[PDB]
RNA sequence: AGGGGAUCGAAGAUGAUCAGAUACCGUCGUAGUCUUAACCAUAAACUAUGCCGACUAGGGAUCGGGUGGUGUUUUUUUAAUGACCCACUCGGCACCUUACGAGAAAUCAAAGUCUUUGGGUUCUGGGGGGAGUAUGGUCGCAAGGCUGAAACUUAAAGGAAUUG
C-alpha cells in the first residue's frame, strides 16, 4: 500500500527518554561460585512462597 | 445330576398343555430355535416343552443358590404377569417390582428403589427391557421367560413360553414358585403336587 | 464419618474385603468413592489442567472452568478424572473423586529378563479417545517413560519405569490425550499371554461369602 | 480373485476368533495353511483341525480355544536376512517374551525361534499370537 | 453432511428419468421426484347435490368425478403446505398421514 | 507371571470367561457370574456348594449367553437333550 | 384459573398416606385436623391443602386414585387378591390337542388324554 | 488392498511414483528447480551488500499503525532492487 | 462471485489475451 | 450443411414493477428445441464412496430363475394348463434394525475385518491464494478439450458437529 511515510521522528522515544546512569555495585561472582551460590538460594535456606514458592516477585503482596 | 424325579411327571406336563405355554410365537429368532421343536401349519410355533421344564429347573436351580432369597429381584411391567410377580415374592423372599421400572434402579444409589440384587427374574425381555439395560451394568445375572420372538440379549438363562396372555406367565410363575421350595425351603417330598392354587399368579381387571 | 449405602460399601468398611483388585477381580462397579478412599490412602493426586469453556444463554454468555485429574499411588493403581464446573476449586475436588471411582488395575512386567521387580508393560497396548490414539511400547531397564510431561506424570502415579511411547492424532488437545493413555495402561490387563493360560476355578464373590454382613438392616 | 489362500483363511480364524466362535471353516485346505495350523497348533493357538476330502481343492474345520490375538500373514513374503530376523519379530510381536512369527526356510515353514534355533533363515511366511 | 439418505427422491439402480412438469410451478422436477397426489372430487361438490338430484331427471342417477393426478415441486409442495419441514427425526417417516 | 527367583508377581490373575476362555476385564460390568446349586439326597438344594459359570459382557450382548449356558449346563450334566451339537 | 400448587399437593399426598383413618370426606372437620398433626404457616393454605385433601377423598372412596398408597387400602387389595375358583387349568373333558403337539409328547414321555384337530 | 501396489517385484513402480510425488512437496522443488538460485534476490547466499538508494516510510499492516523505516538497496553481486527493514529505534539515521 | 460467473469471467478473460498476443501475429 | 420447423423458447422487442429494473411477472419472437449425415468429449456425467476376492448380524418385503408342497382358486365335475399361497435356494433394486466394529463427527453391513498397522491391483491428493492463469505441446471448422508452471502473496482457508 502506502509507502513514503514520515521519517521525521526515527528515534523518537530514545531520544526523549531521560538518561540514567547504572547504580554501580559489587560485582557477582563468576563460574561455579555463582552457581553454588545459586544452589543454597533455590533450595537451601528458601525464602518468600505462596505455596508455589516465587522466584522473582518485588513488593509481592505485602 | 438332577437324580430321577426331577424329570417330566405328565401331571407337570398336564398344566403347560393347559395354560397353553406349548403355542410358540409365528416370528421366530435365530436364537430361540432349539427350543422350537416343530412348527404346526396354518402358521403356528410349537415349544418343546420338555426343555421349558428342564430351564425351569434349571431356573430354579439359580433362584436358589444366592443366599439372602429377598433380594433376588423378580420383576414384570406387562399386566398379565404383575400379579404372579407379587405372589412369588410373597412365597420366596424375593422383592418384588411391579408396574413400571422406572430408571435409575440398580445405578444411581440415591434413588427410592435403589435395588441391589444378585439376581433378576423377568417377564417379557421387549417391555422389561429397562431393566435388562440397567442391569448389565452391574453385573446382576437375569432369568426371564422368553416366547420365540423375544430379545435373548442381555438375558442369561431363558424360560421358552408364550407371555401372549392367559395363562402362560403366571404358571411359569407358579411352576417357579413351587421348585424354588421344593429345593432347600420347605416343601420337600416333590412326589405330590402343592397345597397352593395354580390360578393364583394371574391376572385382575376383572 | 463415612457412612455406606451400597453392598459393596459395607463389606469394604467392615474389613471384610482387605484389597483392592478384588473388586477388580469381580468386576464390581466402585459406587461409593470412599472405598478407594480407605482401600488405599496414600494415594497421591494431581491436577493437570483447568482450562475454560463457554456457552451461550437464552440472553447473553456462560463461563466456567474445568478439571482433570490423575489419583494414583505407584503400585499398578491409577484413575482419570475430568469435571467441569463453576468454580475451581469445586471443579478440583468434584474430579478427584470421579478419578477414584475409575482407579484401573495395571499389569506391569519385563522387557526382556525378568530378573527382580517389573520395569515396564506387559505387551504393548494403545488407546484411542477420537484422533488422538496413544500407544506403550515396552522398554530395557533404565530407559523410562519416553512420553509427553503430561503422559510421564500420568504413568509416573501408574507406576511405569520405563516404557516408549508412539503418540498420533491431535495430541494437542490434551484432555483426549490422557484418557487414550489412560485407555492404554488398563488395556493392559485385557492381553492373554500365555502366562495367564492356565486355568483357575474361579473364586466366589464376597458378595455371597459375606452375603449375611452384605445386606442392609 | 483369490490370490493367497492362507489369506482368506487366516483372516476367517482371526475374524471368527473375535466373534466368539470356536470353530470355523476354511477354504480352501492347502498345503502351505496345514503347516501354517501345524505351527499354530504346537505352540496351542489354537486346537485340532480336519482336512476335507472334496476331489478338488479342499477344506478345513479349525478349533479355537480363545488365546488367539491375532494370526497374520505378511505379504509379499518378504525375503529376511538370517540377521533381519530381529527387526521383524522386533515390529510386529507383542513382547519380546512369547509371540512367533513363522517363517518359510528351505529346511521348512517353522517359526522363528525354532529357525532362531536351526541357525537357517528365509521368506517371512505370516505371525501368530 | 448428507441431509437425505434417500438423496432427492426414489431413483436408484438407474442414475435418470422422465421429467415431469409442476401443475402449478411449470418447473421440471425428475418424476422420479416431485410431490404426488391425486385429486379426485364430485362434478356437483356437496352443497349443490340437493337442488341437483332435484333438478336433474333420471332415477337419482350416477353423480361423475373429476380425475385429476398433481405434480408438484419441492418449492411449490412446502409452501403451499402439501409437504411440510419436519424435525430430522420426523423426517424418515415414509408414511401417509 | 513368575519372575527372578520363582515368585509370582503382577496384582490378580484375571477370571477367564466359560464360554471363550477370554479374560473378563477390570471393568466388564456387563459380564455376569452365574451361580448354579447342587441337589442331593433326591431335591434339597445345597447351600454353598454351587456349580459356577462365568461369562462375559461381550457373549451377552451378543445374546449367545443362553445358547451358552444350556451347552455349558448339559457339559457337566444339568440338562438333557437341549443344546444340539449338530446344526 | 384454579390450579392448585405442588406444595399443596405435595401436602395432600402426604396426609392422606399418614393419615388416612382421621381424614373424612367433609373440608370443615379436616381443618382442624391439620390444626393439629401439621403446622401450616397461613390460614389459606391451610384451607387450600385441606381441600385438596377432602378433594381426594371424594374419589379416593370411589377408586384407588394413582399415585397414593396406604394401609387400609393396601389390606384391602391384599385380601381381594386371592380369589381362587374351583380352577380352570382341570379340564372337562381331556386335553384338546391340534397336531405335532400330540408329536411332541410321543417323543418325550408321556401319557396324557388327547385329541386330533 | 491400501491403494498401493504391494508387489515383491514391484519396487519400480513404487520408488518411481515416490518420485513422481516429491514434486508436491514445496521445500523439495525449491531445491530440485534452484529457486534459490534464480529469482531469489540473494544468491541462495544468507547475506548480500548493496547500496542504499532511498529511504521509504512504510506503512504497517493492520490491525497495527506505525512508520516502518526501510531501505531500497541495490545488491552489488546482482543489481536487484531490494527494501530491505532497518531495526531498533532511530537507526533509521544511522544509514545514509 | 460465483464460481460459474468466474468461470466465464476467466474465458472472457483468455478470449481477450488470444487478441492482444496476435495484434503481433 | 440438408430436411424440419406444432410447441416451448436463450437474443431481441414490448408491457408493467422499481429509486434505477438491462431482471422476476405479462405479451410478440430469432436461434435452438425434432431428424439425417458430420463434428464436439463436457455435467453435482453423484452413491460427491474404484475393481476382483475372502470374512464379520439379524428382519420382513420385492424382481428374475429353479426346487419341494395327497396347498388354493379355475371348468363341467375339480385332471392337464392359467393365476395364487407356503416354504426355499441362488442372482438382483432396495429398505428395516442392531452394533461386535469404524469415524472428527454427520454417519457406514462397509466407510467393518488398520499402532494386534501387509489378499491382489489402477488412480488421485500433500496449506489458502496466484490459477486451471502463463507457456510449450496436441486434438478441434470453431466454441474449446487434454496436458500444465512459476514469481509474488498469506496464518489461516476448510470439514463436522454445539450452543446462541
Ligand atoms: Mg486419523
Ligand atoms: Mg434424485
Ligand atoms: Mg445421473
Ligand atoms: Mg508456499
Ligand atoms: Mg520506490
Ligand atoms: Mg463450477
Ligand atoms: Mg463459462
Ligand atoms: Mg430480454
Ligand atoms: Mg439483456
Ligand atoms: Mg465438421
Ligand atoms: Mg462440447
Ligand atoms: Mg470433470
Ligand atoms: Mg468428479
Ligand atoms: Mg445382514
Ligand atoms: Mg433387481
Ligand atoms: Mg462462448
Ligand atoms: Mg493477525
Ligand atoms: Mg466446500
Ligand atoms: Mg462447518
Ligand atoms: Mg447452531
Ligand atoms: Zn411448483
Amino acid at each position: 500500500a502506502k509507502v513514503h511515510g514520515s521519517l521525521a521522528r526515527a528515534g523518537k522515544v530514545k531520544s526523549q527518554t531521560p538518561k540514567v546512569e547504572k547504580t554501580e555495585k559489587p560485582k557477582k561472582p563468576k563460574g561455579r561460585a555463582y552457581k553454588r551460590l545459586l544452589y543454597t538460594r533455590r533450595f537451601v535456606n528458601v525464602t518468600l512462597v505462596n505455596g508455589k514458592r516465587r522466584m522473582n516477585p518485588g513488593p509481592s503482596v505485602q | 445330576s438332577l437324580p430321577a424325579t426331577f424329570d417330566l411327571t405328565p401331571e407337570d406336563a398336564q398344566l403347560l398343555l393347559a395354560a397353553n405355554t406349548h403355542l410358540g410365537a409365528r416370528n421366530v429368532q435365530v436364537h430361540q430355535e432349539p427350543y422350537v421343536f416343530n412348527a404346526r401349519p396354518d402358521g403356528v410355533h410349537v415349544i418343546n416343552v420338555g426343555k421349558t421344564w428342564e430351564k425351569l429347573v434349571l431356573a430354579a436351580r439359580i433362584i436358589a443358590a444366592i443366599p439372602n432369597p429377598e433380594d433376588v429381584v423378580a420383576i414384570s411391567s406387562r399386566t398379565f404377569g404383575q400379579r404372579a410377580v407379587l405372589k412369588f415374592a410373597a412365597h420366596t423372599g424375593a422383592t418384588p417390582i411391579a408396574g413400571r421400572f422406572t430408571p435409575g434402579s440398580f445405578t444411581n444409589y440415591i434413588t427410592r428403589s435403589f435395588k441391589e440384587p444378585r439376581l433378576v427374574i423377568v417377564t417379557d425381555p421387549r417391555s422389561d427391557a429397562q431393566a435388562i439395560k440397567e442391569a448389565s451394568y452391574v453385573n446382576i445375572p437375569v432369568i426371564a421367560l422368553t416366547d420365540l420372538d423375544s430379545p435373548s440379549e442381555f438375558v442369561d438363562v431363558a424360560i421358552p413360553c408364550n407371555n401372549r396372555g392367559k395363562h402362560s406367565i403366571g404358571l411359569i410363575w407358579y411352576l417357579l414358585a413351587r421348585e424354588v421350595l421344593r429345593l432347600r425351603g420347605a416343601l420337600v417330598d416333590r412326589t405330590q403336587p402343592w397345597s397352593i392354587m395354580p390360578d393364583l399368579y394371574f391376572y385382575r381387571d376383572p | 464419618g463415612w457412612v455406606p449405602v451400597t453392598k459393596l460399601g459395607r463389606l469394604v468398611k467392615a474389613g471384610k474385603i482387605t484389597t483392592i483388585e478384588e473388586i477388580f477381580l469381580h468386576s464390581l462397579p466402585v459406587k461409593e468413592f470412599q472405598i478407594i478412599d480407605t482401600l488405599l490412602p496414600g494415594l497421591q493426586d494431581e491436577v493437570m489442567n483447568i482450562k475454560p469453556v463457554q456457552k451461550q444463554t437464552r440472553a447473553g454468555q456462560r463461563t466456567r472452568f474445568k478439571a482433570v485429574v490423575v489419583v494414583g499411588d505407584s503400585n499398578g493403581h491409577v484413575g482419570l478424572g475430568i469435571k467441569t464446573a463453576k468454580e475451581v476449586a469445586g471443579a478440583i475436588r468434584a474430579g478427584i473423586i470421579i478419578a477414584k471411582l475409575s482407579v484401573i488395575p495395571i499389569r506391569r512386567g519385563y522387557w526382556g529378563t525378568n530378573l527382580g521387580q517389573p520395569h515396564s508393560l506387559a505387551t504393548k497396548t494403545t488407546g484411542k479417545c477420537g484422533s488422538v490414539t496413544v500407544r506403550l511400547i515396552p522398554a530395557p531397564r533404565g530407559s523410562g517413560i519416553v512420553a509427553s510431561p503430561a503422559v510421564k506424570k500420568l504413568l509416573q502415579l501408574a507406576g511405569v519405569e520405563d516404557v516408549y511411547t508412539q503418540s498420533n492424532g491431535k495430541t494437542r488437545t490434551l484432555e483426549n490425550t490422557l484418557k487414550a493413555a489412560f485407555v492404554a495402561i488398563g488395556n493392559t490387563y485385557g492381553f492373554l499371554t500365555p502366562n495367564l493360560w492356565a486355568e483357575q476355578p474361579l473364586p466366589v464373590s464376597p458378595l455371597d461369602i459375606y452375603s449375611d454382613e452384605a445386606s442392609a438392616q | 480373485t483369490r490370490s493367497s489362500v492362507l489369506a482368506d483363511a487366516l483372516n476367517a480364524i482371526n475374524n471368527a476368533e473375535k466373534t466368539g466362535k470356536r470353530q470355523v471353516l476354511i477354504r480352501p485346505s492347502s498345503k502351505v495353511i496345514i503347516k501354517f495350523l501345524q505351527v499354530m497348533q504346537k505352540h496351542g493357538y489354537i486346537g485340532e483341525f480336519e482336512y476335507i476330502d472334496d476331489h478338488r481343492s479342499g477344506k478345513i474345520v479349525v478349533q479355537l480355544n480363545g488365546r488367539l490375538n491375532k494370526c497374520g500373514v505378511i505379504s509379499p513374503r518378504f525375503n529376511v536376512k538370517i540377521g533381519d530376523i530381529e527387526k521383524w519379530t522386533a515390529n510386529l510381536l507383542p513382547a519380546r517374551q512369547f509371540g512367533y512369527v513363522i517363517l518359510t526356510t528351505s529346511a521348512g515353514i517353522m517359526d522363528h525361534e525354532e529357525a532362531r534355533r536351526k541357525h537357517v533363515s528365509g521368506k517371512i511366511l505370516g505371525f501368530v499370537y | 453432511p448428507k441431509k437425505r439418505a434417500s438423496n432427492g427422491r426414489n431413483k436408484k439402480g438407474r442414475g435418470h428419468v422422465k421429467p415431469v412438469r409442476c401443475v402449478n410451478c411449470s418447473k421440471s422436477i425428475p418424476k422420479d421426484k416431485a410431490i404426488k397426489r391425486m385429486a379426485i372430487r364430485n362434478i356437483v361438490e356437496a352443497a349443490a347435490v340437493r337442488d341437483l338430484s332435484e333438478a336433474s331427471v333420471y332415477p337419482e342417477y350416477a353423480l361423475p368425478k373429476t380425475y385429476n393426478k398433481l405434480h408438484y415441486c419441492v418449492s411449490c409442495a412446502i409452501h403451499a403446505r402439501i409437504v411440510r419441514v419436519r424435525s430430522r427425526e420426523d423426517r424418515k417417516n415414509r408414511a401417509p398421514p | 507371571m513368575e519372575n527372578d527367583k520363582g515368585q509370582l508377581v503382577e496384582l490378580y490373575v484375571p477370571r477367564k470367561c466359560s464360554a471363550t476362555n477370554r479374560i473378563i476385564k477390570a471393568d466388564d460390568h456387563a459380564s455376569v457370574q452365574i451361580n448354579v446349586a447342587k441337589v442331593d439326597e433326591e431335591g434339597r438344594a445345597i447351600p454353598g456348594e454351587y456349580v459356577t459359570y462365568a461369562l462375559s459382557g461381550y457373549v451377552r450382548s451378543r445374546g449367545e449367553s443362553d445358547d451358552s449356558l444350556n451347552r455349558l449346563a448339559q457339559n457337566d450334566g444339568l440338562l438333557k437333550n437341549v443344546w444340539s451339537y449338530s446344526r | 384459573g384454579r390450579v392448585r400448587t405442588k406444595t399443596v399437593k405435595r401436602a395432600s399426598k402426604a396426609l392422606i398416606e399418614r393419615y388416612y383413618p382421621k381424614l373424612t370426606l367433609d373440608f370443615q372437620t379436616n381443618k382442624r385436623l391439620c390444626d393439629e398433626i401439621a403446622t401450616i404457616q397461613s390460614k389459606r393454605l391451610r384451607n387450600k391443602i385441606a381441600g385438596y385433601t377432602t378433594h381426594l377423598m371424594k374419589r379416593i372412596q370411589k377408586g384407588p386414585v394413582r399415585g397414593i398408597s396406604f394401609k387400609l387400602q393396601e389390606e384391602e387389595r391384599e385380601r381381594k387378591d386371592q380369589y381362587v375358583p374351583e380352577v380352570s387349568a382341570r379340564s372337562n373333558g381331556v386335553l384338546n390337542v391340534d397336531n405335532q403337539t400330540s408329536d411332541l409328547v410321543k417323543s418325550l414321555g408321556l401319557k396324557l388324554p388327547l385329541s386330533v384337530i | 488392498g491400501k491403494g498401493k501396489p504391494r508387489g515383491l517385484n514391484s519396487a519400480r513402480k513404487l520408488r518411481v511414483h515416490r518420485r513422481n510425488n516429491r514434486w508436491a512437496e514445496n521445500n523439495y522443488k525449491k531445491r530440485l528447480l534452484g529457486t534459490a538460485f534464480k529469482s531469489s534476490p540473494f544468491g541462495g547466499s544468507s547475506h548480500a551488500k548493496g547500496i542504499v538508494l532511498e529511504k521509504l516510510g512504510i506503512e504497517s499492516k493492520q490491525p497495527n499503525s506505525a512508520i516502518r523505516k526501510c531501505v531500497r538497496v541495490q545488491l552489488i553481486k546482482n543489481g536487484k532492487k531490494v527494501t530491505a527493514f532497518v531495526p531498533n529505534d532511530g537507526c533509521l539515521n544511522f544509514v545514509d | 462471485m460465483r464460481a460459474k460467473w468466474r468461470k466465464k469471467r476467466t474465458r472472457r478473460l483468455k478470449r481477450k489475451r488470444r487478441k492482444v498476443r496476435a495484434r503481433s501475429k
